[PDB]
RNA sequence: GCCCCUAAGCGUGUGCUAAGUGGAAAAGGAUGUGCAGUCGCGAAGACAACCAGGAGGUUGGCUUAGAAGCAGCCACCCUU
């Protein structure tokens, strides 16, 4: 529904400039059968009829579709309420199109999203649970695709998706190794995080680089984009392959809000180590004996939980 | 309460009930209690 | 209950009791596993001491052919299937009245006969 | 509507036999 | 989506509803199968509603057939128009439904999940109709 | 099990075949190798009875009024809404 | 009735041994100090002790032999157990052995029976994955 | 049409309804109620509940310091 909402509003406000003429002209023979443009969704099914027919239609309809997400802004910043409420961190997969975002995804996270060959392929941006070297059961998040020249008569679908990027911590950019200029390439979609930014300022934050299609991408370009060009790590094929470093840098470059400050866990209770063990990693679990004496890092809450008995060691 | 024209038992242990005249789903989880109304 | 069990429910007392020229019986409850196999696993040299179905092996009995004990099934049983050998069962059963006295001898089938209250003592006292 | 369905359904009377003029 | 190749004539009046089925009123390509029991217009959009249900619904497995194919087509004049000045444009592919006929069929190895993929295939369907058997 | 009664059909046609639906008597024919048609009537709760268990095909032992006489299932006429059987078409056995 | 096992070696190790002796009643040390005083000569076998704890307290010294699926895995001739019984099976370990070794541990632990100790240890090798002839 | 308004039955006999249904309505939901069938069990003791066990292998194997049956995955047998 909120595909089918914002791209119809997208069309009809696409068509406001241009209400008069090519538009009569569509409608007067009409699709005949089947259009070269269909309606709000494109694939036959609904929208089959056009876009714009009789400009009071027209008017309504956006209104009703502005109404519409004003209503799905409300659902969507309450589905998006455990995140924000417990400070996960989150990375954001931007991809310019084609770039394999949705196949990185499913690589790494064993996410079964969908990969199909096409500019747009993934519609609404979708996320999933993962976990860094040692933990962190971060979220990562894709992004929709961004073509050169963003058309500004379709904001409302990638509103979504500016918000989700706005909102997260690492950003990773991935390309596809089809053109020429992939320079290009990243320069342009990039110029779209300046007024992201512009509007929804936060801070400009950490970036890392990838570029899919290893396998069938410099083909005539060898290792030069991989040590002469910056920051960039790419292994993912065309198909999927396997990931290496990907997932230490990123963990390395991601936010370290958890503090690593030496505490001291005595026995006490049967298993009170417990808690540690499972909440806060149990990095270098220099276990001893007894009153086993370890290090690990603790979130705010068990540091604070364990302040009094951190006794050095 | 989720007052709905449809309810249906939505975990094994939701039970269901006629009372006032009025089905209701009652379940040991909160959240699965719900009536026809 | 079952069928298959009910059908063999005659053998499941025949051969048994003609085999065993005395056998127990007595209202069981409350030793364990561990305490059941203290004398029926644990000590098992001449006597397979079990339990089975006290309503359904009523009908059993009379068809094994044992009449005296049938009254004194009404309630929970704990049988003892002895090859002859009584000196030693007698003290096996009077053994468990000091640790658990959760076990007493009821009654039971003596030499195919019933037997009174001074015979569950007197079967074999040397 | 209320009026016109109570009209309509009005046809379905022992008195009528099922129609009514102008149902 | 299903839609004739061609059609002799553009615009021809409606589909009847009157009378039982006298034809397609058995399960006779696979196992269990959708009766219907209400005369209506099924239309291409939801016939292929249920057999994307019942398709998510069976793990690639089973097979489905459908007895019936929306060739009939219904006109629909442009909005806002009076009256008169011919026939609309054709608007709508459906197949005239009537009681009896069965409109789905599934054979499925499994018994329940056969069941209740045809029970959503039901629900998708405007008429009320009923899960039947090859047994009888 | 395979034996079943019947009765000649007093009167015929779609008023008779009606009412002996109604009160549950599912008509039938019975006629092949003895080439003589003749038009009875059975009752549909053990006519079903027994298909249930021996199929559509069945050797079925009709007891007629009068007599006995042994037929074979060729057809059943049933209702695709309501699943009964409307007339049964019965083929003797000479044997 | 507490069961830890272990070999004779190891002293008071926290993730292995942290149990009511240390929780709630003697000093963590002499519990293990007690147990492998009396049973030092074990050489790598599992000799798992079942300590008992009275109204106040009772320390109990007892013992008893590796677990089945170990000493099918001592004999069998690998140190890993496979995760996929009955889809990778690793070694047929043979009966004679198994029969010769387990003529009082099972008479031990349910009864000398010899048919249902070997249909015991074959349900334990089918659990560890290394089965038997 | 026959309780009074309102001429004439608070008619007789079987049942049914708890909804003021009668005295508006759909998809669909539904341990409401009458009746006719069927499949298990059960007077050798079932269905509810009550008194004891519900064990040994054994922290069954992968995982994990960990997983003892209970995040999760394979096996899922027997001794009495
Ligand atoms: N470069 C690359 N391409 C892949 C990979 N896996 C699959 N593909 C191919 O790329 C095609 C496009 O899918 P994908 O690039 O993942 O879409 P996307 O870039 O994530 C999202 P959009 O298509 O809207 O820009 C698919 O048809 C698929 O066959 C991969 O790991 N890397």
């Amino acid at each position: 529904r909120e595909g089918k909402a914002q791209v119809s509003l997208a069309q009809m406000e696409y068509m406001l400039p241009r209400l008069r003429g090519w538009g009569e002209s569509m409608s007067r023979q009409a699709g005949g059968r089947a259009g070269g443009a269909g309606g709000g969704v494109g694939t036959r099914g609904p929208g089959e009829t056009k876009i714009e027919t009789d400009r009071r239609r027209i008017r309504e309809r956006m209104a009703k579709l502005r109404r519409e997400i004003r209503d799905m802004k409300k659902i969507r910043d309450t589905q998006r309420g455990s995140r924000r409420r417990s400070e996960i961190p989150s990375v954001a997969i931007v991809g310019y199109t084609n770039a394999g975002k949705s196949s990185l995804l499913n690589a790494l996270t064993g996410a079964g999203v969908l990969v199909e060959n096409a500019l747009f392929a993934t519609l609404e941006p979708t996320t999933r649970r993962g976990e860094f070297e040692d933990g962190r059961p971060f979220v990562l998040t894709d992004t929709v695709g961004f073509v050169r020249h963003l058309p500004t008569q379709l904001v409302e679908a990638f509103r979504s998706t500016l918000e989700e990027v706005v909102d997260a911590d690492l950003l990773i950019h991935v390309v596809d190794g089809s053109d020429v200029n992939p320079l290009a390439q990243i320069n342009a979609v990039r110029t779209v995080i300046n007024e992201v930014v512009a509007e929804y300022d936060i801070a400009p934050p950490p970036e890392l680089l990838v570029v899919n299609k290893i396998d069938a991408a410099t083909g005539v370009g060898l290792a030069q984009l991989r040590r002469a060009l910056p920051d960039a790590v790419f292994v993912s094929a065309r198909t999927g392959d396997g990931l290496d470093k990907l997932r230490s840098r990123m963990g390395e470059l991601v936010e370290s809000t958890d503090a690593t400050v030496d505490v001291t866990i005595p026995y006490d209770r049967g298993d009170l180590v417990a808690r540690v063990h499972t909440d806060g990693h149990v990095d270098a679990t220099e276990h001893t004996d007894a009153g086993t004496r370890i290090k690990a890092r603790v979130p705010a809450p068990l540091a604070a939980t364990l302040r009094e008995y951190a006794t050095f060691a | 309460m989720k007052v709905n024209p449809s309810v249906k038992p939505i975990c094994d242990k939701c039970r269901v009930i006629r009372r006032h005249g009025r089905v209701m789903v009652i379940c040991s989880d909160p959240r699965h209690k719900q009536r026809q109304g | 209950m079952a069928k298959a069990d009910k059908a063999t429910a005659v053998a499941d007392i025949a051969e048994q009791f003609k085999a065993s020229t005395a056998t127990v019986v007595t209202e069981y409850r409350g030793l364990t596993v561990a305490n059941l196999a203290e004398l029926r696993r644990a000590l098992g040299d001449s006597a397979t001491y079990t339990v089975a179905k006290n309503t359904l092996v009523k009908r059993a009995a009379s068809e094994a052919g044992i009449e005296g004990l049938d009254e004194l099934f009404a309630g929970p049983t704990a049988i003892a299937f002895v090859k002859g050998e009584a000196v030693d069962a007698a003290k096996a059963i009077k053994k468990f009245a000091k640790d658990n006295k959760a076990l007493v001898i009821k009654g039971g089938y003596m030499d195919g006969k019933a037997l009174s209250v001074a015979d569950v003592e007197k079967i074999a006292d040397l | 509507a209320k009026r016109g369905r109570k009209k309509r359904d009005r046809k379905h009377s022992k008195a009528n036999h099922g129609k009514r003029p102008n149902a | 989506m299903l839609i004739p190749r061609k059609v002799k004539h553009r615009k021809q009046h409606h589909p009847e509803q009157r009378g039982i089925a006298s034809g397609g009123t058995s399960v006779s390509f696979g196992d269990y199968g959708i009766q219907a029991l209400e005369h209506a217009y099924i239309t291409n959009r939801q016939i292929e509603s249920a057999r994307i249900a019942i398709n998510r619904h069976i793990k690639r497995g089973g097979k489905v057939w459908i007895n019936i194919f929306p060739d009939r087509p219904l006109t629909k004049k442009p909005a806002e128009t009076r009256m008169g000045s011919g026939k609309g444009s054709p608007e709508w592919w459906v197949a005239n439904v009537k009681p009896g006929r069965v409109l789905f069929e599934l054979s499925y190895p499994d018994e329940k999940t056969a069941r209740d993929a045809l029970t959503r295939a039901i629900h998708k369907l405007p008429i009320k109709a009923r899960i039947v058997t090859r047994e009888e | 099990p395979n034996k079943l009664t019947a009765n000649v059909r007093t009167r015929t046609g779609k008023g008779a075949s009606r009412q002996a639906r109604r009160d549950g008597k599912v008509p039938a024919v019975l006629y092949g190798h003895g080439t003589d048609p003749q038009h009875l009537e059975l009752n549909a709760r053990d006519f079903a009875a027994v298909l249930r268990s021996h199929g559509t095909n069945a050797i079925l032992t009709l007891d007629i009024e009068g007599t006995e006489q042994l037929a074979l299932t060729k057809a059943l006429d049933v209702h695709p809404i309501r699943r009964n059987i409307q007339h049964a078409d019965l083929l003797v056995v000479q044997r | 009735l507490i069961k830890l096992q272990i070999q004779a070696g190891q002293a008071n190790p926290a993730p292995p041994v942290g149990p009511a002796l240390g929780q709630h009643g003697v000093n963590i040390m002499e519990f293990c100090k007690a147990y492998n005083a009396a049973t030092e000569s074990q050489r790598g076998n599992v000799i798992p002790v079942e300590i008992t704890v009275y109204e106040d307290r009772s320390f109990t010294f007892a013992l008893k032999t590796p677990p089945a699926a170990k000493l099918l895995l001592k004999a069998a001739g690998v140190q890993k157990g496979s995760g996929e019984p009955h889809k990778t099976k690793v070694a047929k370990v043979t009966w004679d052995q198994v029969r010769e070794i387990a003529e009082t541990k099972k008479a031990d632990l349910n009864a000398n029976d010899i048919d249902a100790a070997a249909k015991i240890i074959a349900g334990t090798a089918r659990s560890m994955g290394i089965t038997v002839e």
